[PDB]
């Protein structure tokens, strides 16, 4: 079943009613190991359950194989299971071999409903919903954000009729509409943290820390699904305005906590690096100036000279920069940026300050968390790598506590290192012209890079993919074409392919830009794997990322080009 | 007027600054006053966080506001330590970008700057005045003056008839402080193309004196100012803080500069069962093979233990290593690494050196016309290692000028009245080529070595590195070098240079093992056998051995044993170390002599 | 042996906190337990807990009060000595009497640390001001202790109005130094 | 609760029978108290803990704990105090 | 402005030419061969890459550098063995 | 300079343009071009230093256009210094130590290799040099640095210079029947550089 926006309180009350007894623990939470939104949502839920004294267990999980293993290994004393960041698309009842009869506790003929020992709650933002979980199952309870009621009526009707069943014509047309619904690609439509914050507001537990976590979760989608962030921004603005004290005339104190809405910028770690490095290592700036070649550096130096900022001053760190220029930055940027085409750098963001400490923005906090996740620190090696990433999850989780600031600083340093490495790898890719421009998609395979050990993590591979997507692909007035990025690792002799959705020119509101673009690589990849003896691993939660053997990539890509479903 | 408000503002920073639940500066002040260290180190990132306006003033006019932050510190210290004390020093820490030494120019005058360099000289401490008591010549009127050492002061010109300049200082009632002068040279890599390195004069006060020694890289925070000595002024830097990677204070006095938390790490590392392997692998990670030379370098860095007998005789505790071999063997690279890992080291070329360049030289002061002594390479490297490259190009006299400093560890001078015996306790690591460039096996060993027996006997271990063309080894070296060219373990198999250097310092200042009787009996039997082996070899060939085996080699074996024991913080040296020492001696010196 | 070497002859700070957390404190219940199950304790009195009424002052043990506050079911009423004005008065008393300690409670430091950590929204004065005042008082008392340590002797010594945490800090130094002095004196005879 | 090559055989016998004595003491009238328990006073009732080394589903007296490496619990200190002592769990 | 970098190279080719050079240079009086010349090959390859203002060293550049070094080595041999040496090294030139 | 360089045979039109007034000697011109463009220096992890410049030696017969090639390289290089066999000294190359006439204190002067930092030092009549003067450039030719310990000065300089040297074989004419080692008086360490 599915719980409407207003049923979150009912679901929370059910969880408290069932899995709350000081004798033993009866709650378990599974989290996507490499999703920041799920991390923040689970932190919010952990605080909420700590307040009410509910004993729980949190298990980081990478891939579906680990999910199946851990669910099989669960004890029978667990009354409620929480899945955050996955499970919506797959068939949980079929995948986990859940037989409703075995899990039934008591059945009432008069009520027409059955009671089950276990309950499974799905907190997923991906789409489309698997109609089996939403409408067929009862053990599975899915936290909806209105989609089922807004735009799933016809699918609901078709599925219910199909279960209910000259008739061949009706049956055919109903399976046809169901297949049409299943044919579309995958996309993210909302943020889980927003859902948990709505629950908290429903039960009245919203405070400043919860709002900070909600803002982090929501802003983690800004880079990819900007169209979700743009839709959720007004609610965050209203919440910040409502929670903030009216009077700010009071002076700073060692305990004062501030949460403002100041002008932010599309610059990489502006407040923890030089003004030069923020422009140099920015996706948008590199896209609009082509910094990977010497002409780009010359153009950036020209821009700085025109703005009236000495090169020595710009390269100085943020804290010690000359304060006249720091104060005038808003005026200097606004007249100068439009000329170089970097005008959209101007933006409004969230900045949080703890008394007498440096102020940090939401975007930089998310960047630090992601960097800690990525580089924080036959089948045996794969298991070891996944264990290391599960370990990094806890570093990133600790970095969310104000008592742990050294971890956040360590994350910022690692983020700067990682961005430098990604810049170098992208420069090497573009200089050699390794991108092949086929008619269905673009391809780029790395075979001998200098820093190829970095891209075994899906997060770092997606970072490089976003960098490439923005530069010389978003711009150049070329047709929108999806891109495939693959990388090799000699230690295991396999590829980590990763399809990437194209993105419209940033900050260009238009009717066509309003429409979202889906990711069809999951369907094509699964079809090809089923048809060919691929040996592909499709266990990753993001269905667009798989693993291939060294000698199968050429047949796989040939069949991909010949498929035409991309 | 404004001065009182500025003082009030800096006093509220020291009394109201908390980052969590601890008052960092109030507690730092109380703890410093309790041990008699009248100063406060403030981080400028914390001041930019309390009130950015206070930082704007301290950076806009540094020599006017710094004197007003010292008096605020003094007032707070009196409030905190005295229940109803000289002016307190302010030491600054900053993370601003470092300006290259040669980029300092008119645009940085009277501003706070951060820079790095190498200290080449330090002066004898002078005495500056901080509170004068004065009197008048004629009417005998008493007054006092108060001086801060921040220049943009002199005795009053007119009394308070009395002629010009009527005041004479009363010394028995005045108070003074300490002042030192330092010369800072820019780092060799920073220097521009085809330019000699440039110097800069620096001065430090009170608790920033006697913090550095010549030849140590430092980072400096100070004020770039000018003093008149026509319409030009000679620039200099007024130090406000010194940061160095070398614990010079620990090295000159006792063991210091190691935190208990830092000390715990060193003990844990020493407890590692295979520390020897880790240290051997940590030296020159980018040079393939040559394991024996790397073990020898570990022993040389560790050093032996020195003894002063009751009768007064002193026994050398340092190890000297010679590397003779063919070109392309990576001897120079090993020397350049050892210069970089050791806490104190000097890299010198035998060709571009001289007898006075090494040891010490007599120099005349152009003003006082008085001769004084300036230390050379072996004095500048005292307590460390000297890397004499191109040891074969050195002239006979300049090489002869090294015997006493290598063996007795002293530099006797008798020149221009100056008569003394300096101290030079250094380890020599030398690299050389044979006479013909390549060690030619056809000719006798006495033909490939021009070094005399006296100089050679002073080396604990002699390595005759020969380059043999073996296809397997050649392929291995080619693969390693190509990997180096196209291309971080740090997983218990190698430790960075900084950690290794700190561990060397800790071991040197913490341990000095001693031989147990079993080791003594073993080493004594081995010496008798080796001497017999040289005699059997000599009887066979009319020629007298070119590589000698004297008592110095027995002492060298003892030193190697003691260094191996010291490597693991073991107070006693057992046979497990004697066997390794004998193996190394056989691999280097008996190997050289056998040929 | 059975007892570690750092717990011999003295208490640890956690032991002092444990001792302090048994003293009564005043709370404002946010629930009405009084009837118009039931607590059953054996180490303290349970009548007060069984008789609670919303927004009615009552006294319970400090650890029970902290446990209730963790649930947002009671608001601790801070002691009267922990207001700004009272701390100013105590600071003045310390300043004017160089030879004596003020009459602060024997648990002022520990209770201050506990309440600042746990109940930050139950004070009627800004927390930063109270932290500053407590810091000042601590510094003055530290000066007085340093001055008074110069009178250790082989006979008794008196430190009146010195709190529990300060005595715990100073117990080893004072006791061992005075023991050595007594040993020397006794050897003399 | 109650390497060895370093000890001499006499010390080995001493240690063995002293552990026997400690267990005998623990078995007496002080059973309700865990004589070889923790000497730090109990401060918090519920603590967050992390699994430090992987192990099966250990079945302690207080309940069943699925000790998956890198997984956190919100439990009562009293229950998991032994596991923390052995090293299977960490307080964080 | 140009600093070419070695990324994609046939390691086996360079290793095999270096070993061949060493073995053939074992002869008395021949031009010395050490690791310095193995590094000289890469230096010359980087120089050739620089001549084209290219940011990455190509396979053709490495082949040309190997040819340069191998020829310079062969020319210095005596007349008697020059023909044999040239025949033996014809693979790389 | 970036159209000329995408063309396909620049690497060989550059070799052709080296001293075009000399008829042949393709190998000499190729070596000169390689030395002029030079390799890339690299510091591995900040611990290992690898030279990045190419040194060339011309060992030929009397009238074979060697000095002319050296003069052309002097013309074309950004920073070049020309030295002849016995007109150069051990301290003339590298660095020397003098007593400043004004301050009357020891100081350091830069020699040929310092003037040739990031440049080329062209030594003619290389085989007629004094042995003492010839052995002086050993450290500079590999480590790219000059170390001086004289008169109380202990400093290390930077000499990032390539050396192109012309020499004349023993007897004035190369004897192709003998090995190279017998036809020159240089030794293994200098030759290997
Ligand atoms: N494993 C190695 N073995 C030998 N040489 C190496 C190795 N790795 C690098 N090299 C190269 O060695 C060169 C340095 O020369 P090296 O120190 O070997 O000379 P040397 O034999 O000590 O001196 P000389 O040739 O004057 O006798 C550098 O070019 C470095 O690239
Ligand atoms: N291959 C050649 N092409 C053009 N001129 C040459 C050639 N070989 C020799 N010469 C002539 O020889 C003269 C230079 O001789 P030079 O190189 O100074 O002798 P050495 O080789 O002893 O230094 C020039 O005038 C030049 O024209
Ligand atoms: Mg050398
Ligand atoms: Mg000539
Ligand atoms: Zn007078």
């Amino acid at each position: 079943m599915y719980y409407g926006i207003s049923q979150f309180s009912e679901a929370y009350n059910k969880i408290l009613r069932n899995s709350s007894s000081h004798s033993s623990c009866q709650l378990v939470i599974f989290v996507s190991c490499l999703n920041i939104d799920a991390l923040c949502a689970t932190k919010m839920l952990s605080l909420l359950f700590k307040k009410q004294l509910v004993q729980s267990q949190i298990v980081p999980i990478f891939g579906y194989s680990e999910l199946r293993r851990h669910y099989s290994q669960l004890d029978d004393n667990i009354n409620s299971l929480l899945l955050v960041g996955f499970g919506g698309v797959i068939d949980l009842e079929a995948f986990l071999e859940i037989d409703p009869q075995e899990y039934v506790i008591d059945t009432d003929e008069k009520s027409g409903e059955q009671s089950f020992r276990r309950d499974i709650y799905v907190l997923d933002a991906h789409r489309p919903w698997n109609l089996d979980n939403i409408f067929g199952s009862q053990i599975i309870q899915c936290f909806d954000d209105g989609t089922v009621d807004d735009t799933l009526g016809e699918q609901k009707e078709a599925y219910y009729k199909l279960l209910e069943l000259q008739r061949k014509k009706q049956i055919h047309e109903y399976e046809g509409v169901l297949e049409e619904y299943y044919s579309q690609g995958t996309t993210v439509v909302n943020s889980i943290s927003a859902q948990i914050y709505s629950l908290l507001s429903a039960i009245g537990e919203t405070n400043l820390s919860n709002l900070w976590l909600n803002i982090l979760g929501t802003t983690s989608l800004d880079i990819a699904y900007a169209q979700v962030y743009n839709r959720l921004y007004p609610l965050l603005q209203d919440e910040v305005k409502r929670l903030t004290p009216s009077s700010r005339n009071s002076v700073k104190t060692p305990d004062t906590l501030t949460l403002n809405i100041q002008p932010d910028y599309y610059l990489f770690l502006l407040r923890h690096s030089s003004l030069y490095d923020s422009f140099y290592y920015s996706n948008y700036v590199n896209a609009k100036l082509s910094l990977w070649n010497e002409n780009g550096k010359k153009r950036l130096h020209k821009m700085f000279a025109r703005m009236g900022i000495p090169l020595s001053t710009a390269q100085e760190t943020w804290l010690y920069m000359d304060h006249s220029i720091k104060r005038e930055l808003g005026i200097i940027f606004d007249k100068n940026l439009d000329r170089y085409g970097l005008q959209d750098i101007i933006r409004d963001g969230f900045v949080r300050t703890l008394g007498y400490r440096g102020s940090i923005s939401a975007s930089e906090f998310v960047e630090a968390l992601t960097a800690l996740l990525e580089v924080g620190n036959s089948a045996q090696k794969l298991t070891n790598l996944r264990k290391r990433w599960v370990s990094n999850f806890w570093l990133s989780w600790d970095a969310l506590d104000d008592r742990k600031v050294e971890l956040l600083n360590r994350g910022i340093q690692l983020a700067q290192d990682l961005q430098r490495a990604i810049f170098n790898t992208g420069v090497a890719i573009l200089e050699k012209k390794l991108i092949k421009h086929l008619r269905i998609y673009r391809l780029c395979v790395l075979q001998d890079g200098p820093d190829l050990d970095l891209y075994r993590n899906p997060l770092t591979l997606l970072r490089l993919g976003n960098w490439l997507i923005e530069c010389c692909a978003e711009s150049e007035d070329k047709q929108l074409l999806p891109m495939v990025l693959a990388s090799i690792d000699e230690n295991t002799d396999t590829y980590l392919v990763a399809g990437l959705t194209p993105r419209y020119p940033r900050g260009l509101d238009t009717i066509h830009t309003k429409k979202p673009i889906l990711n069809n690589f999951s369907m094509a990849f699964q079809q090809i794997t089923a048809e060919t003896d691929a040996k592909v691993r499709i266990d990753n939660f993001e269905s667009s990322i798989i693993e291939i053997r060294r000698e199968d990539l050429s047949p796989f890509l040939e069949k991909l080009t010949l498929s035409g479903l991309l | 007027d404004d001065n009182t408000e500025i003082i009030k503002s800096f006093k509220n920073f020291i009394l109201e600054f908390r980052l969590d639940s601890q008052f960092i500066y109030r507690d730092q002040l109380r703890n410093n006053i309790l041990v008699k260290n009248y100063s406060l180190t403030v981080n400028m990132e914390h001041l930019i966080g309390y009130n950015e306006d206070i930082y704007k003033k301290l950076s806009d006019e540094p020599s006017d506001i710094i004197p007003l932050f010292e008096t605020a510190i003094t007032q707070v210290a009196k409030r905190i330590s005295i229940l109803s004390l000289p002016t307190f020093q302010l030491i600054l820490n900053s993370n601003a970008n470092q300006i290259p030494l040669r980029d300092l120019d008119s645009e940085h005058v009277s501003k706070i700057v951060r820079l790095s360099g190498i200290i080449i000289s330090t002066s004898v401490l002078s005495s500056r005045a901080t509170y004068l008591s004065i009197m008048c010549r004629n009417c005998r009127h008493t007054t006092s003056i108060t001086i801060n050492n921040f220049n943009s002061v002199s005795l009053p010109r007119s009394c308070l008839n009395c002629g010009p300049d009527p005041y004479i200082i009363i010394h028995e009632s005045s108070k003074f402080i300490d002042q030192q002068f330092l010369k800072l040279q820019e780092i060799p890599e920073l220097v521009p193309v085809g330019e000699m390195p440039r110097n800069l004069t620096m001065t430090c006060d009170r608790y920033l004196t006697n913090k550095v020694i010549p030849g140590t890289r430092v980072t400096i925070v100070g004020i770039y100012s000018i003093y008149n000595s026509v319409a030009i002024r000679t620039p200099y830097i007024k130090i406000l803080g010194i940061q160095s990677d070398v614990e010079t204070s620990s090295i000159w006095n006792s063991v210091t500069m190691f935190t208990e938390e830092e000390e715990e790490e060193f003990l844990q590392l020493s407890r590692n069962p295979k520390l020897y392997e880790i240290l051997t692998n940590s030296i020159a990670p980018s040079i393939f093979g040559n394991e024996d030379i790397k073990k020898a370098i570990v022993c040389l860095l560790m050093g032996g233990s020195k003894k002063i007998l009751p009768d007064g005789m002193r026994l050398r505790g340092d190890i000297n290593v010679l590397l003779l071999g063919d070109p392309g063997t990576a001897k120079s690279q090993l020397l350049k690494f050892v210069e970089k890992v050791s806490p104190i080291a000097v890299y010198t070329s035998g060709k571009g050196s001289s007898a006075a360049g090494l040891t010490a030289s007599v120099q005349r002061d152009p003003m006082t016309r008085e001769f004084y002594l300036e230390g050379g390479a072996m004095v500048l490297a005292d307590g460390g290692v000297v890397c004499i490259d191109e040891f074969d190009k050195m002239r006979d006299e300049d090489r002869v000028a090294i015997h006493e400093a290598m063996e007795q560890q002293t530099i006797s001078i008798a020149k221009a009245g100056i008569t003394t015996v300096l101290n030079s306790r250094t380890s020599v690591l030398a690299a050389a080529n044979p006479i013909y460039g390549r060690y030619d096996d056809l000719k006798s060993p006495g033909d490939n070595i021009d070094f005399q027996t006296t100089i050679l006997s002073r080396f604990d271990m002699i390595f005759i590195v020969k380059d043999d063309h073996n296809e397997e080894r050649d392929i291995s070296i080619a693969n390693h070098v190509i990997n180096i060219h196209t291309g971080q373990e740090e997983n218990g198999s190698e430790i960075s240079i900084e950690k290794m250097k700190r561990y060397i310092t800790y071991c040197r200042l913490k341990c000095a093992p001693r031989l147990s009787p079993q080791a003594a009996e073993k080493l004594s039997s081995n010496f008798v056998t080796i001497r017999k082996q040289l005699l059997i070899n000599e009887l066979e060939s009319t020629e007298r051995s070119s590589i000698p085996i004297t008592i110095r080699q027995l002492e060298a074996i003892i030193r190697i044993t003691e260094s191996l024991a010291k490597l693991e913080l073991s107070p006693i040296a057992q046979e497990r170390h004697v066997d390794e020492a004998i193996r190394l001696f056989q691999a280097s010196t008996m190997d050289a002599a056998s040929q | 042996m059975s007892l570690p070497a750092h717990l011999q002859q003295t208490f640890s700070p956690e032991e002092i906190q444990f001792i302090v957390e048994n003293e009564p404190i005043k709370i404002f219940p946010r629930i009405t337990t009084r009837q118009k199950t039931r607590w059953q304790l054996i180490t303290t009195d349970d009548k007060a807990l069984n008789n609670m009424v919303a927004m009615r002052s009552t006294e319970v043990v400090l650890w029970i009060a902290l446990l209730l506050k963790q649930q947002s079911k009671c608001s601790i009423v801070a002691p009267q000595w922990l207001t700004t004005k009272e701390l100013d008065r105590k600071i003045q008393y310390e300043k004017t009497h160089p030879d004596r300690f003020s009459e602060l409670p024997w648990n002022w430091l520990v209770l201050a640390r506990i309440l600042f950590n746990k109940a930050k929204d139950d004070f009627h004065d800004p927390i930063h001001e109270l932290r500053g005042k407590i810091q000042d008082l601590r510094e003055i008392r530290q000066i007085k202790v340093l001055k008074g340590l110069k009178y250790l002797n082989e006979s008794h010594l008196q430190l009146d109005n010195l709190s529990l945490l300060e005595i715990n800090e100073l117990r080893p130094f004072i006791t061992e130094i005075m023991d050595k002095l007594r040993e020397i004196h006794t050897a003399s005879l | 609760n109650g390497d060895t090559n370093n000890l001499s055989h006499q010390e080995q016998e001493y240690l063995k029978e002293y552990c026997d004595l400690i267990t005998d003491l623990k078995s007496g009238d002080l059973v309700d108290i865990d004589l070889s328990g923790s000497l730090v006073p109990p401060s918090d009732v519920f603590i967050d803990v992390r699994v430090l080394k992987d192990a099966g589903e250990i079945q302690t007296e207080y309940g069943v704990f699925n000790l998956i490496k890198d997984s956190q619990f919100f439990v009562r200190q009293s229950d998991v105090e032994r596991l923390i002592q052995q090293g299977y769990l960490q307080k964080i | 402005k140009i600093y070419p970098k070695l990324h994609q190279m046939d390691m086996d080719k360079v290793s095999r030419v270096y070993a061949d050079l060493r073995r053939e240079s074992i002869s008395t009086g021949s031009f010395p061969i050490t690791v310095r010349h193995l590094e000289s090959i890469l230096r010359i390859a980087e120089s050739f890459a620089k001549m084209r203002l290219s940011e990455f060293v190509s396979s053709y550049d490495l082949d040309r550098a190997i040819k340069v070094v191998v020829d310079s080595f062969v020319d210095a041999q005596k007349v008697s063995v020059r023909r044999q040496l040239r025949r033996s090294f014809a693979i790389y030139t | 300079f970036r159209k000329i360089s995408r063309d396909r045979g620049i690497i060989d039109k550059i070799i052709s343009s080296m001293a075009p007034s000399i008829y042949g000697h393709r190998d000499i011109k190729t070596a000169v071009a390689c030395s002029l463009f030079g390799g890339v220096p690299k510091n591995v992890n900040g611990k290992h230093s690898i030279r990045g410049d190419i040194n060339v030696l011309l060992l030929g017969d009397p009238g074979t256009a060697k000095s002319q090639i050296l003069k052309y390289v002097e013309k074309t290089a950004h920073r070049a210094v020309f030295a002849t066999g016995q007109g150069a000294s051990a301290v003339g190359l590298t660095a020397s130590v003098r007593k400043d006439p004004i301050t009357k204190e020891w100081t350091l002067e830069g020699g040929a290799l310092v003037l040739a930092d990031k440049g080329v030092c062209l030594i003619d009549e290389f085989d007629k040099m004094n042995d003492q003067d010839r052995t002086s450039i050993h450290e500079a030719m590999e480590q790219q640095s000059i170390s001086i310990s004289k008169a109380g000065i202990v400093t290390t300089l930077q000499a990032r210079c390539s050396i192109i040297a012309a020499a004349n074989p023993n007897g004035g004419r190369y004897n192709s029947t003998l090995p190279l080692a017998q036809n020159v008086s240089l030794t293994e360490p200098i030759l290997s550089r």
